[PDB]
């Protein structure tokens, strides 16, 4: 007998997920590739640091 | 050199080489696999190290004694005592493996409480120093000082029959026999509570693959010594083939103990898949 | 008129789906065909952290990229020095069934929790329990620190809660998910945080207003792993369907799907590298895979463990990675 | 640079003390056998053991520590949790044994217990962990079958054609009891590559022999595990 | 998005025959195990039948053993339950349940009160 509340709650949340500005997927792709290209040099996993810089060796 | 003794020396050399190649493999497997760093494999790696020492030191010393050189009495007694120490350490470590298996089978609950790393290391050290003290008994007060380098010339048969065989070979053999008989009985009882005769026969064969091999290896030379001291009566190659059978125990131990386990086979499969 | 609300929710979800399909200009996979892939990546075990009795369940790296916390199912929270391998602290936990652990950014407090439904805070710069946040009706699955005063916790009662450490009360509660929430990940700007539940839904939440901002339903099975992108605009999720999915907070839809027909096991932990080019995910095949976040291809396999990998952690600078599995050993890869 | 070697050696000393503490705790860890306890609300899992030495109530878990023949046992009961149990059950993949208590008196809720046993047995991670079956509340079931008001045929038609096994060691009471036993066993024997088995035991709410039963079952479990480790089973 | 929509139901006379269908969307239906549950007014959930991925293993409870039958089509991502010999007490709302993990056999929370991978169900009334 309480679902009539819960259900309605759900639907409200739905419109609070509706009022949102959605960018294009190509925009997100370009942003992610740019962020990966900028910090690519600062990645020890992507670019293994030499034994002198690596604290583990 | 005599062709018979030459073939004997060559067979001893190839046996030592095969034993080393088989035991350093198990050593490296236990050393590089964290899953194998368990107190039950401590006795197995001790047996592997003992077989390595036998193949690298005991068999070459026995060969040098077989060459029939003329050196210091102590120079040959030291090699004989070292061979005896290494063989007794291998036997003691194999008995420790049997005792660990007995504790794991018949005492499954308290096993994790009984067999731990520290106690296993302590037992290993105790058996090692015990074998060292036993094998060095001729060096202390049981040498046959009456000199050609020969075992009979430096170690009398009395020590090998009374102290070694009747004292350090028969009690451990009987202990292992009772241990594996109880293990077989427990396995049969568990199989009856779970084609069952096929599994019972398989378990019996797997358990006999230790006792029968230990017998076929060690009992020949000891029986030869006994029939040489109690009632001296083809000694040209019977003693040599007895030594060969006794030294084949070190190379057959990895195939029966390590190469048959589950974790060892899993580690082997993993390391051969990583390298392939 | 309950079925009327049912169809209202259905048509709203259809609107959201068609809106997400409208902005779907292309797929990032076909867009990344112009850059050179990462190729083969090989890492070796530098240090092996031994000492845990039972299975390790969670781990977390500190901001200094040196000390790492690890929780073992025998009731032990151990702090390890990644450079020298020597243990710094070993806190005996009151409840042996621990499932999560956290390291504060200041390095002074550590969080713990599990089936006891209580979040315990231990002070390292006093070691005893500072506070015991209680009130959850479910098991603590994940915990993360926002500050030295507030802490976000995830419980199995389909609810998350941001508590105040000194007060000990629920500062904010989130009752949006329908399944048991498994893990959460804090954004680099610490204002938003994503959380994945046992349902096929992963929700973004705000620490200020206390409500669900966005929702993602791209997965098909229980979402157990989650991690945000270093920039704060994207986040990866992993589920038992052997599939990782990268969602965007701005696009509000799935971007890439990492999967392989040979990989049929579940996923436990997901995390990104320093630059986000690599995605390290531990699977139930006793190993971890390093996928390319832009190319979606397995670059490297870390199989030093002997059991299923339970936790995976990357440092703040990406100098090294740590993988903790149920074999009570932690493997450090670099 | 003495301050650096000093702090490093202090860290090494702290690591030595922590290693000593961990080695000391390993003894008490290996000395106790962790056991899982499960069952519905109708089952008497809360009072299944009568030889309990200490019975502690945590925030969400009931702990029961008891010693039998100098062997410790630390059983855990997870009751203060939601209905969804497919996730945290993976936390109990390292226990020595699982005791799933079933109320054999009720027939309508017996199907739920059978489904729960099937799900626990066919688990991917719990495949190496055995499940011990304890059919509690035998007096209620016996009085129910003697009264004849509620028949099992309404819920299980196979009981119409089922008969007591030949190896039964005690008639309708024993018939229904062995029927429930075999119905649980056929689900237990439906899967498993010999790595784990089920140990059915008929116990009452007033029976004090449960501790010895659990002791013997755990001994047999670890013995069969060690036998399978050595290719002896 | 995981969505399970069931059709049919309503009111049916006792002793007759009925068919309940279920359409699945948002995943690979051919990789997950399926189960059927029912909820009676004033009662808990009741599992009645299950079916594996390729239909190699099919099981029913003792209450509906033989009279009910279940099938699945992976080429259409559809589940079917044919109901016969209906009794007045067997009335309940029927729900579908999906395996939480693909190609497994451990279905834990299929009868849970708030399971996520389940439909909203259809009302099924039986009376003379
Ligand atoms: C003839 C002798 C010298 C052979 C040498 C034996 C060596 C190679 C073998 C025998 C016993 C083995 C050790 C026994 C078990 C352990 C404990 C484990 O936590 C680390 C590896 C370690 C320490 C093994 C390393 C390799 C080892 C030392
Ligand atoms: C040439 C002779 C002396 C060979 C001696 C055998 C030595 C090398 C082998 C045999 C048994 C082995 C030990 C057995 C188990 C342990 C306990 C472990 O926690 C540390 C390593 C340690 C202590 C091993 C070290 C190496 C070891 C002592
Ligand atoms: C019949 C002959 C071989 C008796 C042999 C007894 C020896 C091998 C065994 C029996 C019990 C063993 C001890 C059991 C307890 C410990 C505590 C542990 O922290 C160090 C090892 C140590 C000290 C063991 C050393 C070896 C030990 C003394
Ligand atoms: C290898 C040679 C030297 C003999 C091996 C010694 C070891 C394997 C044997 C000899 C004495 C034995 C111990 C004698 C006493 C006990 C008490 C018993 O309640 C538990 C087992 C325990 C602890 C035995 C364990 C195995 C044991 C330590
Ligand atoms: C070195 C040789 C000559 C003697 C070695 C004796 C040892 C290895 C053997 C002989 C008798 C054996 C014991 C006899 C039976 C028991 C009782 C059991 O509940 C625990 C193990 C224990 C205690 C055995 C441990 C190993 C044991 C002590
Ligand atoms: C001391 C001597 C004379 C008496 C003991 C005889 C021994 C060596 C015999 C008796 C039974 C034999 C075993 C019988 C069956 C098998 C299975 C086979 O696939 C491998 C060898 C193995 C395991 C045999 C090896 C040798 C064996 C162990
Ligand atoms: C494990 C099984 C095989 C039993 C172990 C004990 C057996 C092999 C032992 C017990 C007593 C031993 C015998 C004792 C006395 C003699 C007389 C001697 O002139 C030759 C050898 C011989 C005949 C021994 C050889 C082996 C022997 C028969
Ligand atoms: N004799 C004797 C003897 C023995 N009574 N026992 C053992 S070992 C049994 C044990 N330790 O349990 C061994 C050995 N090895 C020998 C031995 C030593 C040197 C040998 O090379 C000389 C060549 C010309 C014959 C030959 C045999």
């Amino acid at each position: 007998t309480a679902s009539i509340a819960q259900a309605r709650k759900l639907v409200e949340q739905l419109k609070m997920e509706a009022n949102i500005d959605r960018i294009k997927v190509s925009k997100a792709a370009a942003d992610l590739m740019a962020y990966c290209e900028a910090h690519a040099k600062e990645d020890p996993l992507l670019t293994p640091v030499p034994a002198s810089e690596n604290p583990f060796r | 050199l005599e062709t018979q003794d030459a073939l004997y020396v060559a067979l001893e050399l190839v046996i030592a080489a095969l034993s080393v190649a088989g035991n350093v493999l198990v050593c490296a497997a236990v050393g590089t696999a964290n899953t194998l760093q368990t107190p039950t494999n401590y006795f197995l790696v001790s047996l592997a190290a003992a077989d390595v020492a036998v193949g690298l030191f005991a068999i070459p010393f026995a060969i040098t004694i077989s060459l029939g050189f003329c050196t210091d009495f102590y120079g040959c007694l030291f090699l004989a005592c070292f061979v005896l120490v290494l063989t007794q350490s291998s036997i003691f470590s194999l008995l420790a493996v049997a005792v660990d298996r007995y504790l794991a089978i018949c005492v499954p609950l308290r096993y994790k409480s009984l067999v731990t790393g520290t106690r296993a290391r302590g037992v290993i050290a105790v058996l090692w120093v015990l074998a060292f003290g036993i094998g060095l008994t001729p060096f202390l007060g049981w040498n046959s000082k009456d000199v050609k380098c020969l075992f009979e010339n430096v170690v009398p048969m009395s020590y090998m029959v009374y102290f070694n065989f009747f004292g350090c070979v028969l009690p451990p053999l009987l202990i292992m026999l009772v241990i594996y008989i109880k293990i077989f009985l427990v396995a049969c009882r568990q199989l009856q509570r779970t084609t069952t005769l096929q599994r019972e026969i398989h378990a019996a064969k797997s358990l006999a693959m230790i006792v029968g091999i230990f017998a076929l290896c060690w009992l020949p030379v000891h029986a030869v010594n006994c029939v040489t001291l109690f009632q001296p009566a083809k000694p040209k190659w019977a003693m040599n083939m007895a030594i060969l059978l006794s030294h084949a125990n070190s190379v057959v131990n990895p195939i029966v103990y390590a190469y048959r386990n589950r974790d060892f086979r899993y580690t082997f499969h993993k390391i051969i898949s990583r390298y392939l | 008129e309950l079925d009327q609300l049912r169809q209202e929710a259905e048509q709203l979800k259809n609107q959201i789906r068609d809106a997400r399909k409208a902005c779907a200009d292309a797929t990032l996979s076909q867009i990344t065909n112009n850059i050179d892939p990462v190729g083969r990546i090989q890492m070796r075990t530098r240090r092996t952290l031994r000492g845990h009795l039972a299975k390790i369940y969670a781990m977390h790296w500190g901001t200094d990229s040196r000390l790492l916390v690890s929780a073992s199912q025998d009731g032990k929270l151990i702090i390890w020095d990644s450079y020298t391998t020597n243990k710094v602290h070993a806190i005996p936990l009151r409840s042996s069934w621990v499932m999560t652990c956290a390291y504060a950014p200041s390095g002074n407090y550590v969080a713990c929790g599990g089936l006891d439904n209580i979040c315990s805070i231990y002070n390292l710069k006093t070691v005893r329990v500072s506070r015991e946040l209680a009130g959850h009706t479910g098991y603590l699955s994940c915990c993360r620190f926002l500050d030295d005063n507030q802490i976000v916790t995830s419980s199995g009662d389909t609810t998350c809660a941001l508590w105040d450490i000194e007060t000990g009360q629920q500062t904010t509660t989130f009752t949006g998910h329908t399944g048991d929430v498994m893990s959460l990940s804090l954004a680099p700007d610490t204002r938003l945080f994503v959380s994945g539940a046992c349902d096929a839904s992963a929700k973004l939440w705000d620490v200020r207003e206390g409500m669900c901002r966005q929702t993602f339903t791209g997965h098909e099975s229980d979402i157990n792993a989650i991690c945000f992108f270093p920039n704060g605009n994207a986040f990866a999720t992993g589920s038992d369907d052997a599939t990782c999915r990268l969602f965007d907070l701005r696009a509000d839809q799935e971007l890439m799907t990492y999967s392989h027909d040979n990989i049929i096991c579940g996923i436990t932990s997901v995390s990104f590298s320093k630059s986000g080019r690599l995605l390290l995910a531990g699977y139930d095949d006793f190993n971890c895979n390093v996928w390319d976040a832009l190319k979606a291809d397995r670059a490297g396999v870390l199989a030093g463990h002997d059991n299923r990998v339970s936790c995976l952690g990357v440092t703040d600078d990406g100098m090294a990675v740590a993988t903790g599995s149920w074999d009570s050993f932690l493997k450090i890869w670099n | 640079t003495e301050d650096q070697r000093n702090e490093e050696k202090a860290q090494r000393e702290a690591n030595k003390m922590i290693e000593k503490q961990l080695q000391k705790d390993k003894q008490v860890y290996r000395a106790t056998h962790r056991l899982l306890l499960l069952g519905a609300d109708n089952s008497g899992k809360s009072t299944i053991v009568k030889q309990m030495r200490i019975y502690h109530v945590n925030s969400g878990i009931f702990e029961t520590k008891f010693q039998v023949d100098k062997v410790n046992f630390h059983m855990f009961d997870v009751g203060a949790q939601r209905d969804e149990r497919r996730k945290w059950i993976q936390c109990f993949n390292d226990v020595t044994a699982i005791i799933f208590v079933v109320d054999s008196s009720d027939y309508n809720r017996l199907q739920e217990a059978l489904n729960d046993f099937k799900s626990i047995w066919n688990n991917r991670w719990l495949r190496t962990i055995s499940v011990i079956l304890f059919l509690n509340k035998q007096d209620l079931l016996a009085e129910k079958v003697l009264a004849g008001k509620s028949k099992i045929e309404d819920y299980f038609p196979e009981f119409a054609r089922y008969t007591t096994p030949e190896d039964a060691t005690p008639p309708r009471v024993t018939r229904a009891k062995y029927f429930i036993r075999d119905e649980f066993l056929r689900i237990s024997t439906a899967s498993g590559d010999g790595r784990h088995y089920c140990y059915p035991h008929f116990t009452c709410s007033v029976d004090t022999e449960n501790a010895r039963r659990i002791f013997n079952d755990c001994r047999d479990i670890i013995q069969r595990m060690h036998l399978r480790q050595y290719e002896l089973l | 998005q995981v969505q399970l929509q069931e059709s049919g139901g309503g009111l049916v006379q006792p002793g007759g025959s009925l068919r309940l269908s279920c359409a699945a969307s948002g995943f690979t239906f051919s990789n997950y195990k399926m189960n059927w549950v029912r909820q009676a007014p004033g009662k808990g959930l009741e599992w009645v039948s299950d079916i594996s991925q390729s239909g190699a293993s099919i099981s029913y409870t003792g209450s509906v053993k033989g009279r009910f039958t279940i099938s699945r089509d992976n080429a259409k991502n559809t589940l079917y339950l044919q109901m016969n010999s209906l009794k007045p007490e067997d009335t309940a709302v029927y729900y579908c349940a999906r395996c939480p993990a693909p190609f497994t056999r451990d279905c834990f929370d299929v009868t849970s009160t708030t399971y996520a991978y389940r439909g909203q169900g259809t009302q099924v009334t039986v009376s003379s």
